[PDB]
């Protein structure tokens, strides 16, 4: 009933006997259950949308609330490629030109006919 | 394991653990040495390309 | 550096792309070296000297050309306002 | 000050005190060091 | 491998309390000893007594059985059980 | 793909050593903060773990100066005017390759101890076949990135087949256009934070404990894997199983 | 001796014969046999790489027909470029170390018969990964190393967090 | 560990600790069966084997770059690089 | 197992044979309706495969999947396509009965339940039929060497001829094909064996002897999808009208 | 809530356990730790003394709330213990008979 998905499946329940949806994870483990394994026992109840709420089902942290974490997470992607955008204006400039090669910019080696000059060849 | 509360003992490593550690050491800081004695120029960055 | 070779020389000889210019003459001897050895680092050091030094005098000129290359630049830029 | 004093004295002892635990921390420098030196002067 | 024994789990309980210093004598310990009464031992002191119990065992415990274990024969008969060590 | 080569001959001698001092404790723990000084104990897994840290840091003689430095020389040599900011952030990254190295380093093996005592009575080493291939990982570890550096590095290498675009080829530029101050700095503030990690570690110790509320959201922000495992899980897994349920 | 067919089928028998035979010869021998093949795999390699240093030419294998359509033809073309050779003695190398060392590491493990299986056919899916010679055959190793990938860190089919 | 198995499931990889009492037995089987398949298959994979640069004549690829440019010339097909 | 392998092949074979060569003209003004219903049945019905508490229901969904990636490769209109429709039709009736002897032949004659949430930790009593869980279900997603690959492959290439954005959309479908039929391969393979499962006998000579059949005829056709060119080299040609 | 009593005993020494539990994770260098823990011993030793119930409650839901800012992302577990990495490694299976389902066979 936490969750907007367990709240929305009310009106199909007629018979169901509608029961509090808790993680099998976040029980803790030394109460000796039936089911070590899955921290369930013998006969308890099910949830409504029982297998989000299985030992097979997500991982589900519990340090952060989520949307602090969001919040964290798009904050980390933002400082590195703001920074890293603002640091290329105040770059450097190069010493050496970049190097040349011969033969009117090796336009013959890498393909290339004297009509075709153009899209093969390099720095003449 | 005789004194729970006392000093440890010191430890009993066999002799052929102990040689292989000598020997792996004895290499590395000896390579270490030839490597920064043959490429110090190189290595440190000497000896600049850039034109008087 | 040495001459520069001819069209065919860097056809036969099959030097790389990016290594044929006017400074691939001293490469030609200084792989067929290496193939004679096994590629190793303690043999064939002289010839690779020449390469590296032939190339430090390409190096050299590029500089000179970079430096050249900004002069104008303010040049330009002071004579653009006046 | 402390509940438990002589509990945290193996913590301590001369296995465990500021010589020894830099004690083996360069097993092979002392032998390279003569070998280098020999080295250096045999190269010659 | 190694295997601990009964003997060895009482002389690591033995010379765990001797090292304690709230302790009333190092003379009164025994199997049977009560660390509330015999030993005199806060309702707080015996916490930190099993805090070092779990810590040099190994074993972690929950707070289910960690009042459980008032005497010094029922730490010993509860760490038997685990096959921790 | 030089690095891709000598980075195997270090990494595979990290996790077997490092499976080595977690099957060398009768518990068999994995947390650094319970192993405590284990060097007089353990010397034959502290010497391949520290060919392999010195190896991972680039330290001079070893490959990983011939491995991993030159990267972060061809950042500056490359003809990408925006490439000069890549030098920093690969720099900063072997700055921080440091300081776990020296985590891993300080904490299992000089620190004062911290397990139970057992531990340290039953502390020895495996048999040969345990031995053995970290003897041999390091010897590799250690030679073959000088052996193996005219096959791939060289300078006129036609070894691979690998067809560079000659107006992208920036190799020859970046081994002569280095000052001497960038290719002097990560050699040098490598070896310096290394020492800073453990001089800090060892005298001082309360600058890496204390207990400010603020730093501390930023340890548990970088302890649970810069949070993204919560967000790739809660944002797109949960929700994907919600609207497969829909 | 053609040491491709000794690089490629040599992991392969390394793979098949401990599950066929694992039974029936025992984890003792499979310990020692699972290894040696894969050090006789790598010292086939440093052989071919010590005479890929002699001359840059490759010999590639061809074999029978995969698929062809229109436009289109796939072989199982296997070839030891200098690109290959370089993560070949990487990955022999590192795996015949490796199934040393898990010869004493997992001596009181169980099923061990399975797990030198499982790392010598890890070791026979990145064999046929580096060196095949189209984009197919890359297609192939890729899809087999992820489905060891599955089988080997699950092999505590018990635990929950490794499945 | 040692812990006790039920000893009537049969597997084929071996089961909880596989170490039946003839297996330096069927380990000279295995050793022969995996020589055989060795030196089987690389004796037949030797014709299938060619060696990459120099199997043909460079005699033939010139002429084949002339053929390819009759056919290219009789389409009237431009350069790529031409526009 | 002769549902899934033998009347949804039918109608596989009935686009070719009725459709496909006298409406030549009336698909290619209409084709991209058949690309938007076998694209939301590839995206949809392997989507709701995720939330299905019995086991029979998730093979179920598994070869409405793989028949919506083979309907894409007939309505291709181009020559790979058909060939790689009828490769999938071919390896599914393989690959796909052997699921159904997995879920209700082998799993529901031992314990007579087909609800997921009962089985757990098939591996410790029956290690070789946890081996056929897991060839078979690799077999399913479309690992190579397994002829389902082939098919899928070459049905996603024609696909991608005739209308790349929907053919790059639908190429997702290997991984909607990975995530629930490795959901349930290790929901079955793995963990402590189950409280509610007394151990029953291992898999029996019938039950492997047609396991090994179903898995060898997918593995020659993964081998060699070739095996079979020799029929097929004039249907490839018999339905394109490309002009 | 309520003074002294076991219902109270009971929170408390949870509550310490905690708080030496939350600073055993927290820190290397075991001198610091012991530092640190004669300190909370302190704090807990300084403030028992309250004798009412509304000050002690607000101190009680204060000192929760406090040890429950300081939560580590991972406790230190031993690893055959359940959040451990030796968790359920190869658990034993069970000695079963063979549950027989066909007449005919097996
Ligand atoms: C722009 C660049 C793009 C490059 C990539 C960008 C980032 C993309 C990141 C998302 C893609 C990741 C791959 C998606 C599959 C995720 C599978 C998965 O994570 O399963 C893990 C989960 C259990 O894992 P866990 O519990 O966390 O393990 C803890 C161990 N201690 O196991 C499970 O039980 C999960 C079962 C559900 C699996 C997820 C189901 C939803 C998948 C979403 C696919 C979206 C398809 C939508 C198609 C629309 C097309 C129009
Ligand atoms: C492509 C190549 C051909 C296809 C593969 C051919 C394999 C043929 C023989 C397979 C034999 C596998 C086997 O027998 O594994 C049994 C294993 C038993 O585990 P065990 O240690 O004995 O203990 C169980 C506790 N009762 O059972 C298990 O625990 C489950 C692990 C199964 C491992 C199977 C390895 C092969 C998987 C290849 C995937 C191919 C996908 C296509
Ligand atoms: C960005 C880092 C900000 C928080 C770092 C921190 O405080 O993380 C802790 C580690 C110290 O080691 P620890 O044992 O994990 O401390 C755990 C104790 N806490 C929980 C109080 C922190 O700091 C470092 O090694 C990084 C310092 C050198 C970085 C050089 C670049
Ligand atoms: C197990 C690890 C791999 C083992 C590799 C062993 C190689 C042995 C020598 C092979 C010689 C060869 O295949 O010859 C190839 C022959 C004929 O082709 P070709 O034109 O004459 O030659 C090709 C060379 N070309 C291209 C240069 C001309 O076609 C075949 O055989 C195909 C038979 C396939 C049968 C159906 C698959 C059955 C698989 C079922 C498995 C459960």
């Amino acid at each position: 009933i936490r969750a907007s998905f367990d709240k929305a499946e009310e009106p199909m329940l007629g018979d169901y006997p509608d029961i509090d949806p808790f993680p099998a994870q976040l029980k803790n483990p030394y109460k000796k259950y039936d089911d070590q394994q899955d921290r369930r026992n013998l006969e308890e109840p099910l949830s409504v949308n029982d297998d989000l709420y299985d030992m097979w089902s997500p991982d589900r942290f519990t340090h952060f609330k989520n949307q602090d974490a969001l919040k964290y997470f798009i904050g980390f992607l933002t400082i590195f490629f703001g920074a890293s955008y603002v640091a290329t204006y105040f770059v450097p400039e190069k010493a050496a030109i970049p190097r040349e090669f011969p033969y009117e910019g090796l336009w013959k080696e890498s393909g290339g006919t004297e009509k075709s000059k153009a899209f093969f060849g390099q720095r003449s | 394991n005789y004194k729970w509360n006392g000093p440890l003992p010191r430890p009993h490593v066999s002799a052929g653990h102990r040689i292989a550690t000598k020997f792996l050491g004895a290499t590395m800081f000896f390579w270490m040495f030839l490597r920064i004695k043959e490429e110090y120029p190189a290595m440190l960055g000497l000896h600049n390309f850039y034109p008087p | 550096f040495p001459p520069l070779l001819s069209q065919e020389d860097m056809k036969k000889h099959k030097i790389l792309l990016a290594y044929r210019d006017r400074c691939a003459a001293l490469l030609v001897p200084l792989n067929e070296c290496r193939k004679k050895n096994y590629y190793m680092p303690w043999a064939c050091g002289h010839e690779r000297h020449e390469y590296e030094m032939c190339e430090v005098a390409d190096f050299q000129r590029r500089v000179k050309a970079m430096d050249k290359l900004k002069a104008e630049k303010i040049e330009q830029a002071k004579a653009a306002a006046a | 000050k402390d509940p438990w004093a002589r509990r945290e004295a193996w913590r301590y002892q001369t296995n465990f005190t500021r010589a020894n635990r830099f004690k083996g921390a360069a097993p092979g420098f002392g032998i390279a060091v003569v070998a280098f030196g020999a080295y250096l002067a045999a190269e010659k | 491998a190694h295997v601990l024994t009964k003997d060895m789990i009482q002389e690591r309980i033995v010379a765990l309390l001797e090292s304690f210093d709230k302790v009333n004598d190092a003379k009164n310990i025994t199997a049977t000893a009560n660390l509330t009464s015999d030993l005199g031992l806060d309702s707080l002191d015996v916490v930190e007594v099993v805090m070092a119990i779990e810590e040099e065992f190994g074993l972690e415990i929950p707070d289910h059985d960690a009042d459980e274990i008032k005497t010094v024969q029922q730490a010993i008969d509860y760490v038997s059980a685990q096959p921790a060590a | 793909l030089f690095h891709l080569l000598g980075h195997a001959f270090f990494k595979a001698l990290l996790f077997m050593s490092a499976g080595s001092i977690i099957h060398s404790i009768l518990n068999e723990s994995q947390d650094i903060r319970t192993y405590g000084g284990l060097l007089s104990y353990l010397p034959y897994t502290y010497i391949c773990i520290t060919i392999a840290s010195l190896s991972l840091m680039a330290m001079p003689g070893l490959t990983g100066y011939y491995t991993k430095d030159i990267i972060i020389e061809s950042t500056y040599g490359s003809y990408s005017i925006s490439n000069y900011v890549v030098y920093w952030i690969a720099y900063l990254s072997a700055v921080l390759t440091c300081v776990y190295s020296m985590k891993i380093l300080y904490l299992t093996f000089y620190s004062n101890p911290n397990n139970n005592t057992i531990t340290y009575y039953n502390a020895h080493e495996s048999n040969i076949y345990i031995t053995l291939p970290m003897f041999i990982l390091a010897i590799f570890a250690m030679f073959a990135g000088w052996i193996l550096k005219d096959i791939y590095l060289g300078v006129g290498t036609d070894f691979v087949g690998t067809h560079i675009l000659p107006n992208n080829f920036s190799y020859f530029d970046t081994e002569f256009s280095i000052t001497q101050f960038y290719k002097l700095l990560p050699l040098i503030s490598a070896i310096l934070v290394s020492i800073l990690i453990v001089v800090l570690n060892e005298f001082f110790a309360i600058v890496f404990n204390l207990n400010n509320k603020y730093i501390n959201t930023v340890y548990s922000i970088f302890n649970q894997k810069l949070v993204s495992d919560q967000i790739l899980n809660h944002f797109i897994i949960f929700k994907g199983l919600v609207t497969s349920g829909n | 001796y053609n040491a491709i067919s000794l690089i490629i089928i040599l992991p392969c028998i390394s793979w098949l014969f401990p599950l066929f035979f694992g039974r029936q010869l025992g984890y003792v021998f499979v310990t020692r046999m699972t290894s040696t093949l894969i050090i006789i795999t790598t010292l086939i390699t440093y052989y071919y790489f010590y005479q890929l240093l002699g001359n840059n030419n490759p010999i590639n294998l061809e074999l029978f027909n995969y698929l062809n359509i229109d436009y289109l033809d796939i072989n199982y073309n296997f070839e030891i470029d200098a690109l290959t050779i370089t993560m070949l003695l990487a990955i022999t190398t590192i795996s015949s170390m490796v199934h040393i060392y898990s010869i004493g590491y997992m001596e009181t493990d169980p099923h061990q018969v399975r797990f030198f299986s499982l790392l010598s056919m890890f070791t026979f899916w990145m064999i046929i990964l580096v060196t095949g010679s189209n984009y197919f055959v890359l297609f192939v190793g890729w899809e087999f190393i992820g489905v060891t990938s599955y089988l080997l860190i699950s092999f505590w089919v018990t635990r929950l967090q490794a499945m | 560990g040692r812990y006790p198995f039920p000893k009537d499931v049969i597997s084929m990889t071996g089961g909880w600790w596989a170490n039946p009492s003839n297996w330096k037995l069927n380990g000279l089987f295995a050793t022969g069966i995996a020589v055989g398949l060795a030196l089987w298959v690389s004796t037949a994979t030797l014709p299938y084997t060619r060696r990459r640069e120099g199997i043909t004549s460079e005699s033939d690829i010139s002429k084949w770059n002339a053929a390819a440019g009759v056919w290219r010339e009789r389409h009237g097909k431009i350069s790529t690089g031409e526009a | 197992m002769i549902l899934a392998g033998l009347i949804l092949k039918l109608a596989l074979y009935a686009i070719l044979r009725l459709l496909l060569p006298l409406l030549c003209e009336a698909q290619i003004l209409y084709t991209p309706m058949i690309y938007i219903i076998s694209l939301l049945t590839i995206i949809l019905t392997s989507l709701a495969t995720l939330r299905q508490i019995d086991l029979k229901v998730i093979i179920a969904y598994s070869s409405i999947s793989h028949m919506g990636i083979a309907i894409l490769g007939v309505c291709s209109n181009t020559s790979l396509g058909i060939y790689g429709s009828i490769v999938l039709g071919v390896a599914h009736g393989f690959v796909s009965p052997a699921l159904f002897l997995i879920v209700g032949g082998i799993l529901y004659d031992r314990y007579h339940i087909r609800i997921v949430n009962y089985y757990k930790g098939l591996t410790t009593y029956m290690p070789q039929l946890a081996t056929y869980i897991i060839i078979l279900s690799f077999a399913n997603i479309g690992t190579p060497l397994t002829g389902n690959f082939t098919g899928e492959f070459l049905s996603l290439q024609g696909g991608f001829i005739r209308n790349p954005i929907i053919g790059g959309i639908s190429c997702i479908s290997v991984l909607l094909a990975a995530i629930y039929q490795l959901k349930l391969t290790n929901k079955l393979t793995g963990g402590i064996s189950s409280i509610y499962m007394h151990r029953t006998n291992d898999v029996t000579i019938r039950e492997k002897f047609i396991m090994n059949i179903l898995i060898i005829s997918t593995l020659i056709i993964g081998i060699c999808p070739q095996i079979m060119y020799n029929l097929l080299y004039w249907t490839v040609n018999n339905y394109i009208y490309i002009i | 809530p309520v003074p002294f009593s076991a219902a109270n005993k009971k929170l408390v020494t949870s509550m310490y356990r905690q708080s030496l539990k939350l600073a055993r994770n927290w820190i290397s260098n075991r001198q610091l730790f012991r530092q640190k823990a004669v300190e909370i011993r302190h704090k807990f030793d300084q403030n028992a003394q309250i004798s009412n119930p509304r000050l002690l409650a607000r101190t009680l839901d204060e000192t929760r709330a406090h040890l429950y800012e300081f939560r580590h992302p991972d406790p230190i577990v031993p690893p055959s213990f359940p959040g451990g990495t030796k968790y359920e490694r190869n658990v034993p299976p069970r000695m079963e008979k063979i549950m027989q389902h066909n007449l005919y066979e097996p």
